[PDB]
């Protein structure tokens, strides 16, 4: 466990402890191991993990967990923005906010495609959305 | 004459609002357009712009700050209507109905993405500190509201907190970020900042009042929607206190035992008790915030822009004045 992981897990555990309607699903294990070795600040790693988990929670949203999950993806987005604001990481912000825009685009188009190879490729692009710009 | 001064800007931000939503994704472009086409008083850009016009200055940042606020405001609405199960918006169908749940959630995040893209230009920590702080706070307010559903009592402090985060602060940010993107002085920034906060407070009380007083025509949804979804608001709180003064605490008992599975008869009872006992104190409270906003308007330097803000203050709070 790195320093940045302690930081975000501390802040998320505080949220679950304060707001009962915040639900924190597990971070993607593969994306954690990669982020661990990224050449960026502690703050940028937190934003990355925050926004990545935010979007992944998108897929789990039912009618049974929506008044929990929808808002929870929104603080995670707000946290992402909070992590890059003091000091302002302008370049990382422009990059990752673009990633947020593009990952929602790829998920829509994903809903309207059945082709095998095109599914494997777009999923790949969606799964690695927030870490590719840093490799 | 105030819709003349902001006329060239409102159409400019509108043009850029449609620019910001352009997408190579089919549904998202349609969905973003769908809500962007739906009414919109654009009241938040109006505060951004007017706040920046308090001192002599010109920035491209000003009008693009307004564009971002609208995008965030609308991002919250798409998500809201899906959480609250609402199917209507000012007479237009909500995105999760017109499309589906997945599109609704995606487009919300998409709008937030572009809104943040739009202001990523502005190289300023304070700016982003303020903006990111209010967005977090809005979420926090929503969490609290969801946990407060069908949970009585709700303290007066907790109610003020609730309406602050869900309406007041985003508008306060509009006046604050607008003042920043114009390098306005601390004395004048404080007053317009507190004007935005107080106007938003007053307006949200009025909204809560209308949930009880108005009809489904001006609401677009059943009268007493807030309480039917478990939301305890100041009008209900005030009504309960008044009846206890007349030694009648039956309303209190009913609200305390209120549940998500409660019968409509119990809600109809609650509604009428609120109409009879809770309206006037709620108006009184709303007026306090309105008058406080007036004071902050009166303390800033006399100018043309001051008159436009004052005329917006009369329009938005007409129901109480
Ligand atoms: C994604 C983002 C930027 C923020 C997420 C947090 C969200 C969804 C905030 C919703 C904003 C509140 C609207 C009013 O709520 P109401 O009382 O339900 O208002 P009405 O009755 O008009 O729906
Ligand atoms: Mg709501
Ligand atoms: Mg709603
Ligand atoms: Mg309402």
């Amino acid at each position: 466990m790195m320093r940045y992981l302690h930081k975000i897990e501390l802040e998320l555990n505080r949220l679950t402890s304060r707001y009962p309607f915040f639900k924190k699903i597990a971070f993607d294990a593969e994306i954690i191991k990669l982020v661990d070795d990224l050449n960026v600040d502690e703050n940028v790693k937190c934003a990355i993990v925050a926004i990545d988990t935010s979007m992944r929670m998108q897929d789990f949203i039912n009618e049974d967990n929506k008044d929990s999950f929808v808002l929870s993806t929104d603080v995670l987005s707000a946290l992402f923005y909070k992590y890059l604001s003091q000091p302002f990481y302008q370049h990382d912000f422009l990059v990752l906010t673009d990633c947020v825009s593009r990952i929602n685009e790829l998920k829509s188009i994903r809903a309207t495609i059945t082709d095998e190879i095109a599914l494997h490729n777009i999923n790949k692009q969606i799964h690695y959305m927030f870490i590719q710009p840093y490799m | 004459s105030y819709k003349a001064f902001l006329n060239p800007y409102i159409i400019e931000v509108e043009k850029r609002l449609y620019e910001c939503i352009q997408s190579d994704s089919e549904t998202i472009n349609k969905a973003a357009h769908h809500i962007l086409s739906s009414g919109g008083k654009r009241v938040r850009p109006m505060f951004v712009l007017l706040s920046g016009f308090l001192n002599d200055t010109q920035k491209d940042d000003l009008i693009r700050t307004a564009v971002s606020l609208e995008l965030v405001h609308m991002a919250s609405l798409v998500h809201d209507d899906y959480i609250d199960n609402s199917d209507m918006r000012r007479g237009n169908t909500s995105v999760h109905i017109a499309f589906d749940k997945d599109t609704a959630i995606r487009t919300g995040h998409f709008l937030l993405a572009r809104a943040l893209q739009n202001i990523a230009t502005i190289n300023n920590s304070k700016f982003h500190q303020i903006f990111s702080k209010t967005i977090l706070e809005v979420c926090f307010g929503e969490f609290d509201q969801m946990a407060d559903r069908f949970n009585y009592p709700v303290s007066f402090t907790a109610y003020l907190r609730r309406i602050n985060r869900k309406t007041a602060i985003l508008i306060e940010a509009s006046c604050h970020l607008g003042a920043l993107s114009s390098q306005l002085d601390e004395q004048s920034t404080y007053h317009i900042k507190q004007f935005g906060h107080c106007i938003g407070m007053s307006y949200q009380i009025i909204d809560d009042i209308l949930d009880y007083t108005s009809d489904e025509a001006t609401l677009g949804k059943p009268v007493g929607s807030d309480i039917r979804n478990g939301h305890i608001t100041y009008p209900l709180m005030a009504a309960i206190a008044n009846l206890k003064e007349q030694d009648d605490d039956k309303l209190e008992a009913v609200v305390k035992h209120l549940t998500s599975t409660s019968d409509d008869e119990v809600y109809q009872y609650i509604v009428s008790q609120v109409k009879q006992y809770g309206i006037e104190p709620a108006e009184l409270l709303s007026r306090k915030y309105g008058d406080k906003a007036k004071y902050h308007l009166s303390q800033l330097q006399d100018s043309n822009i001051k008159d436009y803000l004052e005329e917006i203050h009369e329009k938005m709070l007409k129901r109480v004045y």
